[PDB]
């Protein structure tokens, strides 16, 4: 008929999101500590849900 | 290998004859960075340490290095001024 | 196109190629709107509605700049959690968003700029609203984000090992430690910093991320 | 009065409260009618209030509205030379604009400044009217009609204070200018006010270089001669007696690097001066401390100008910046490419001093790589101590993709087509996907070409070849030529130098033919193969299994991988066979390809396309000839057609083709052209020389956005192929092509549009200059 | 071919072309090619019977003003410069007086031919080129240069009297301003968009009295040659600022008599008190100089490229520079004579001097005219 070439919803492509960065963080032995995340990768780790991942729209 | 071509790869931060002779054993940080600046690697989580390694390969067999690292103590004040070669 | 309607048969003809996803039609519908009523009750839900549709017709720097218009007309409103997750979320998808995707290929060592922006302002989300619709996926999002940044970084601190530059070896994985211990991407750019050491004969250093690698052994 | 309530009447975009706080009539404040004309003219101090009509029932007040607001558009009418949206800029900056509140005071207002663009265009016949269409609810239409007369051109320049070099000489060196004699054309000129300012500072160069640095240009009167074109220029200066550059002082901080200096400042005292030498000299050494690592080399010069003796006397005060200033470097606009690929193109190194031009030759890497718009970056220090500069290179990269045509109408013949896409740089991994190929009724052809050019990081350049070519020419059968061919040749590149490269790999070639021509340099390859072909019919099939070794080498020091201007590239490509193959011979070719700049803004360019190859046995054995060497069409001569070019082949006297159509596809066979004849094609020699010259030109008639993308080149082309087998034997009652004099010439100029999917570059060429077999195609469109 | 050799343009021409009276010519001489399309304010002398003019390319001729054969002949045949036997290329009128052609030169450099043969009984170089006709009066060679100076020369010799600036445009605002002299000042206006006296002794500057608008930051007149040569009656002067807006004012103090500061006036003489003007639609306008009384104007004359209103053979003659002649009448009438003496155009003024009306046009050059 005519040409088909479009965009609609979606939120999270994947949930590599929600199988975010492992934790092995310093377990190093005294002395061996270096500074280890600068500015917002210290991450304000709060939650709030609503929907999750790819489960909520946006409006 | 046997391989012969070589682009011969350099890797600066080191110090010159000039510049070892600008600091001495008890120089601050600040005093080794009046006369030298910075290195390009400096200690972690040790005490000051102001390490200046060259690094340049030159042709199959051997390469250059000149490491130059500057132990301070805690305060920064020179302690050890380490001079190094290649290899 | 979109002539001076009544505002409602103006919206609601979007409202419904919202659905019928028509933003060719919908948005110049919302634009049609808000160019003669920007005062509209629903033409704040318009610029969320906005905010939306640009970024479902792929207009995601329209849709920053209907976020910035949203900013312009209201930066404290309850859909800023909205917004700031779409300020996010508008540069998660403006970060990395190539068909090399579709066609299966890694965009976590290509640029993330926009992770970085993403990373402001999902965490600017989670700051802005600890509480959301968007707060607790868009936090997993930020800690992803400086894995990419993770696998980002180490794809070039293996580069200076293969450069040889065993300086920017250390430094490049020093910025990754810096910036993140956690990721297995700065775990496994451990020993070659420690290696990198070895070959600047910093042995004797790289036995103190021996030592690391002796209490990170797992 | 103290108001009871206003009633705010007329208010699309303001709000009330917005009206009410410049409302001196507001609710607690007392009314008065001079509060009320306050209501009046402070709303009309809103700006967005095209009436205010302040009254009241008592204290009942009720405010009545008119809006100057939204301007819903602005309509430009006889602007068809300028753009609007500079009109616009005229209009946007005016404080108004589509959904704005205009004030039709302001109509006049932008007109003077729009005249006053016109003014600052060049333009002063060249008038405006903007026209205030009212639109619903407040709205109104800005209709702006355009009495663009004409605008000012330059017709003269009066240099007064000069004595020495001549004006019009000047002007033949200056911008501003204007001639056509009749042994020469620059086309048509104009004006442009800054365009006088080079021309100032082409006069202030003219002047420096020669020693005259008491020389300055007094002042500048350009005629406003009331024709509203004429501008005459008279030009005050001092010429300003010559002086010699008289000897360097160069001091400062001078960084231990002096006598690296002193080359830098290496003069000829009492030679007269020229300051642009020193503005030459002086970045010299601030490349010199450039890689000597000071990034930040304040160079000074003083040549303090004796004129007792007419000298200068060049003072030069140094400051070098540090060395080490090379902490790291970054890398933006790689979201789709790889990085570290980009990454590796570079060669100053992170913790180090700086070597300025490691960054540029790294750019230059980059600038050789093609897959490129921009190689450019962010020169950042970083603050803090004085090892941190650290560079950001910002770059954009190129689009790829590249589509071939072949086939010619579709909708009236059987399933037959032609391919070939190009992915080269898949994805932004490098990978050089460049793969085509064919099934017809005449072939089955086809083709594989991907690189990966770091499989190792040594631009180990995995180009794996492939094919499968089951030709048949098939008429009703396999009667003329079958060759089902098949085969591959897995290529690699090796790096030699920073700017050499070699290739190596084995090719297998399996062909299986069938009921070859009877022409005769195909069965006397085949006599010198040690078969014994029937030469009267089509009667031989013919199967070899060529196992053969392939080479190459490059030389790449040119400017771009898409769109070079200088430089040259140099590409050796060769083959030798092996014991074990079923032929033993070889075939070597060669390309130039250089870049010598007309144009130092390189806008012309001299390209030099030749071509050379030969190719031959390796003892007992011989050549294919279907390795032979074609030209015109699609070669360097284009107007020519394709593999029409070289030798052309004799038959023999022949009966069978294994299946004739009565009179169409003769070999010399029983239907017609009896006792042999001799084809047309070019079945080639076994040596090639071909050359085109190509001339870059700009496309002055195409909005420069894409305009860029595109390439006008001018050539003449001329070449010659040539067969040292050709021995007038049978080639003698016939031509014989063992001379290096077969040659064919044509000219003509490219077309090249880079669409997305690259240039498509077609010619209409013409050959002027032919021998033998060459067929003609003036129309030459190819990619 | 002219189906699409079209371009912009404006313009719409003269109506009303009559002759109650005859034009006709004085003579015809055709001094070489003289100022041309590349303008000058090289205007010639009509003296003692002698055309005191010349061609630009050099040659400057003096000519037996009946049928203009020449009386000399030299030539500004430039030997040096950058270049030998140049066109003479002059900026100022031909000035003479004595022994003595006054003309400046775009060379910036004023000579005095010897009105006998054309020797140049001295020459002198001057602060750019000669933006005015040289006013040589009163001992002083009197000239608004290019660079606003008022150069004042020893008219014998050239020995310059002084030159200081003055009011002064912002770039070569193109308009003669011509220093005149009345009553010991050195009364000027300038293409700047004010008037002023200096002393005539001296060079000091009597007052200055800015009027009205010049071009930069005020878009105003490039088709108008505003007339900053005050036409000083013995108290007024009679000036234009630099868009035509006239001014009436004093002439020791500036005090403003009146003004018609509105105009659009390109050329203007103070015919008494029937001041006639060009407009800038070319309509010849009488004021008064009681205030500027608009005696008559006439539209006859329509996006024109007029010279000077002149009255020469008792009608108001008007030239311009589509070659046409009109004689309006003096008073409220109109075209009383039409001339087509020439098309390629008159940028010299009607010289109504010696009885003739001597006009070199551009390339079609000199002409005089009688009726």
């Amino acid at each position: 008929c005519s040409s088909d070439s479009r965009y609609k919803r979606q939120v999270s492509g994947d949930e590599a999101y929600l199988e975010a960065a492992p934790l092995a963080e310093l377990h190093a032995p005294a002395g061996m500590i270096l500074p280890v995340t600068s500015g917002d990768y210290a991450i304000p780790v709060t939650n709030g849900s609503g929907a999750v991942g790819k489960a909520l729209d946006i409006r | 290998e046997r391989v012969v071509y070589r682009p011969d790869i350099n890797q600066g931060n080191y110090l010159t004859a000039n510049d070892v002779s600008k600091i001495r054993v008890g120089m601050t940080q600040q005093q080794v960075a009046y006369a030298l600046g910075t290195p390009l690697m400096s200690d972690p989580f040790g005490t000051n340490t102001w390490f200046y390694v060259f690094r340049q390969q030159p042709g199959h067999e051997g390469v250059t290095q000149q490491t130059l690292t500057l132990t301070f103590n805690s305060s920064g004040v020179l302690t050890n001024i380490d001079n190094k070669p290649a290899l | 196109e979109v002539p001076d309607n009544p505002p409602n048969e103006i919206y609601a003809t979007a409202q419904q190629k919202l659905q019928d996803g028509n933003w060719r039609q919908a948005i110049t519908q919302l634009e049609a709107l808000d160019n003669r009523y920007p005062f509209g009750p629903y033409s704040q839900q318009v610029q969320l509605d906005l905010i939306y549709a640009y970024y479902k017709n792929a207009d995601l720097p329209l849709a920053q700049a209907a976020i910035d218009r949203f900013i312009r007309l209201n930066p404290t409103h309850p859909n800023i959690d909205y917004v700031m997750y779409m300020r996010g979320l508008t540069n998660m998808a403006l970060d990395d968003s190539a068909l090399q995707g579709f066609f299966g290929v890694d965009r976590s060592d290509r640029d993330p700029q926009h992770a970085r922006a993403a990373f402001s302002d999902f965490s600017k989300l989670v700051r802005g609203y600890p509480n959301s619709q968007y707060t607790t996926d868009a936090t997993k999002r930020l800690v992803f984000l400086k894995d990419r940044l993770a696998k980002y970084e180490y794809s070039v601190a293996e580069y200076y090992t293969e450069r040889g530059a065993w300086v920017a070896v250390v430094n490049r994985v020093e910025g990754m430690l810096r910036d993140y211990p956690d990721t297995q991407a700065t775990r496994d750019a451990l020993p070659l910093m420690e290696n990198a050491y070895r070959q600047m004969q910093m042995n004797a250093q790289a036995e103190k991320v021996a030592k690391i690698i002796a209490a990170n052994s797992s | 009065f103290v108001v009871k309530d206003i009633h705010f009447e007329g208010l699309q975009r303001v709000a009330v409260g917005a009206a009410l706080l410049s409302m001196p009539v507001r609710t607690g404040d007392t009314v008065n009618d001079e509060d009320i004309s306050n209501t009046i003219r402070a709303l009309f101090a809103t700006g967005n209030f095209e009436d205010v009509r302040v009254l009241r029932d008592g204290d009942t007040l009720l405010v009545q509205v008119k809006e100057r607001p939204t301007i819903a558009s602005i309509t430009f009418s006889g602007n068809k030379s300028v753009k609007d949206d500079m009109l616009k800029q005229n209009l946007e900056a005016s404080g108004v604009r589509v959904g704005e509140s205009l004030d039709r005071t302001t109509i006049a207002d932008i007109e003077k400044g729009l005249e006053d663009f016109y003014y600052s265009v060049g333009k002063y016949s060249a008038s405006v009217k903007a026209v205030v269409t009212p639109l619903p609810r407040n709205r109104v239409d800005l209709k702006l009609v355009f009495q663009e007369g004409v605008s000012a051109e330059i017709q003269q320049i009066n240099i007064v204070g000069n004595h020495a070099f001549t004006t019009d000489e000047l002007i033949s060196h200056f911008q501003l200018r204007d001639e056509v004699p009749w042994w020469n054309v620059v086309g048509d000129r104009k004006y442009q006010k800054q365009k006088l300012a080079g021309d100032l500072e082409t006069l202030r160069s003219y002047y420096l270089d020669r020693g005259y640095a008491r020389f300055n240009i007094d002042s500048t009167q350009v005629s406003l001669t009331p024709d509203k074109k004429g501008i005459y220029v008279t030009v005050n200066i001092t010429e300003g007696d010559q002086y010699k550059l008289s000897g360097v002082e160069v001091s400062g901080n001078l960084a231990g690097h002096s006598a690296e200096i002193e080359q830098l400042t290496k003069i000829e005292p009492g030679e007269l001066y020229n300051g642009t030498k020193v503005t030459k000299m002086e970045d010299d050494i601030k490349k010199l401390l450039g890689r000597y690592g000071y990034a930040y080399p304040r160079v000074q010069s003083m040549p303090e100008i004796n004129d007792a003796d007419k000298t200068v006397k060049l003072r030069v005060n140094v400051d070098a910046g540090n060395r080490f200033y090379v902490r790291k470097i970054r890398f933006e606009g790689n979201d789709t490419s790889k990085d570290a690929v980009l990454r590796r193109e570079m060669r100053q190194m992170e913790g180090a001093w700086l070597g300025s031009d490691l960054v540029d030759q790294g750019k230059e890497r980059l600038n050789r790589l093609g897959f490129f718009e921009t190689v450019d970056t962010d020169t950042q220090r970083v603050p803090g101590s004085p090892d941190q500069v650290d560079v950001v290179y910002k770059v954009k990269e190129r689009n790829t993709g590249s589509f071939n045509f072949g086939i010619g109408y579709g909708t009236e013949s059987g399933v037959s087509f032609q391919a070939g896409v190009q992915q080269d740089n898949w994805l932004g991994t490098g990978y050089a996907v460049g793969i085509n190929g064919t099934k017809n009724d005449y072939q089955t052809y086809a083709e594989l070409s991907v690189t990966n050019p770091y499989f190792t990081v040594d631009g180990v350049s995995l180009g794996g070849r492939l094919f499968y070519n089951d030709f048949q020419a098939d008429d009703a059968d396999l009667s003329d030529y079958t060759n089902k061919s098949y085969g591959t040749d897995v290529t690699l590149g090796f790096p030699i130098n920073e700017y050499n490269s070699l290739r190596a790999g084995l090719g297998y070639v399996h062909n299986s033919l069938s009921n070859m021509q009877p022409q005769v340099a195909m069965w006397r390859y085949l006599y010198s193969m040690g078969e014994h072909p029937s030469t009267s019919d089509q009667d031989n099939s013919f199967k070899t299994d060529d196992f053969t070794f392939n080479y190459g080498w490059t030389y790449n020091k040119l400017d771009r991988g898409y769109f070079p201007t200088d430089g040259s590239r140099v590409n050796l490509t060769g083959k030798v066979t092996i014991p074990g193959s079923d032929n033993e011979y070889y075939k070597v070719t060669l390309d130039t390809a250089t870049y010598v700049p007309i144009d130092d803004d390189h806008k012309w360019v001299v390209l030099g396309r030749t071509r050379w190859g030969y190719g031959d046995g390796l003892g007992g054995k011989e050549m294919p000839f279907y390795e032979n060497f074609y030209a015109g069409g699609s070669s360097t001569v284009r107007g020519f057609q394709s593999n029409t070019i070289g030798p052309k082949a004799v038959y023999f006297p022949h009966q069978a083709s294994n299946y004739d159509p009565d009179y169409d596809y003769e070999c010399a066979t029983q239907d017609g052209a009896k006792d042999l004849c001799k084809s047309d094609d070019a079945v080639g020699g076994n040596a090639m020389a071909v050359a085109s010259l190509e001339f870059i030109t700009p496309t002055p008639f195409i909005s420069d956005k894409y305009a860029n993308s595109v390439r006008t080149s001018f050539f003449w082309d001329m070449g010659t192929v040539w067969d040292t087998n050709w021995d007038s034997s049978q080639y003698s009652g016939y031509p014989d092509y063992s001379d290096p004099s077969n040659i064919r010439m044509s000219a003509g100029i490219a077309l090249q549009w880079m669409s997305p999917l690259g240039p498509l570059v077609f010619s209409y060429a013409q050959p002027f200059k032919k021998y033998d077999g060459d067929k003609a195609e003036q129309f030459q469109f190819n990619i | 071919l002219f189906n699409s050799e079209e371009d912009v343009v404006k313009m719409s021409p003269l109506p009303t072309v009559e002759n109650q009276f005859t034009p006709t010519t004085a003579w015809s001489t055709s001094v070489g090619s003289g100022i041309g399309n590349f303008y000058s304010n090289l205007h010639p002398a009509l003296a003692d019977n002698v055309v005191y003019a010349a061609d630009r390319a050099g040659l400057v001729k003096a000519l037996n003003a009946d049928d203009g054969k020449e009386i000399w002949s030299v030539s500004l045949a430039e030997k040096d410069g950058w270049f030998s036997k140049e066109p003479a290329l002059l900026s100022g009128g031909v000035t003479v007086s004595g022994g003595h052609v006054y003309i400046g030169s775009e060379k910036a450099q004023v000579y005095a031919l010897n009105t006998s043969d054309g020797t140049v009984a001295w020459q002198t170089k001057v602060a750019g080129e000669a933006l005015s006709r040289p006013v040589v009066s009163d001992g002083l060679v009197l000239i608004h240069t290019s660079n606003g100076q008022l150069q004042a020369l020893n008219e014998a010799d050239g020995a310059v009297k002084w030159t200081v600036n003055l009011d002064m445009p912002s770039l070569s605002l193109r308009g003669e301003s011509a220093p005149t002299t009345a009553f010991g000042a050195a009364v000027v206006g300038g293409d700047n968009g004010r008037v002023s006296a200096v002393l005539m002794e001296q060079g000091q500057m009597i007052w200055q009295q800015r009027i009205s608008q010049a071009t930069g930051s005020t878009e105003i007149d490039r088709l108008s040659d505003v007339d900053t040569t005050p036409v000083v009656v013995n108290g007024v002067v009679f000036a234009l600022a630099y868009n035509g807006n006239l001014t009436a004012l004093d002439l020791r103090s500036g005090q403003i008599m009146w003004k018609r500061e509105l105009g659009s006036v390109n050329d203007f003489i103070v015919d008494g008190n029937r001041i006639y003007l060009v407009d800038q639609n070319d309509r010849v306008m009488a004021l008064t100089i009681d205030g500027g009384v608009t005696l008559w104007t006439q539209s006859d004359l329509l996006h024109r490229l007029l010279t000077s209103p002149v009255l020469y053979n008792g009608n108001l003659v008007v030239g311009d520079s589509e070659g046409y002649l009109h004689w309006i009448n003096v008073e409220d009438g109109r075209f009383v004579a039409q001339q087509k003496v020439d098309s390629s155009g008159f940028q010299t003024e009607p010289v109504a001097a010696d009885g003739k009306l001597l006009i070199q046009a551009k390339d079609g050059t000199v002409y005089s005219i009688t009726r």
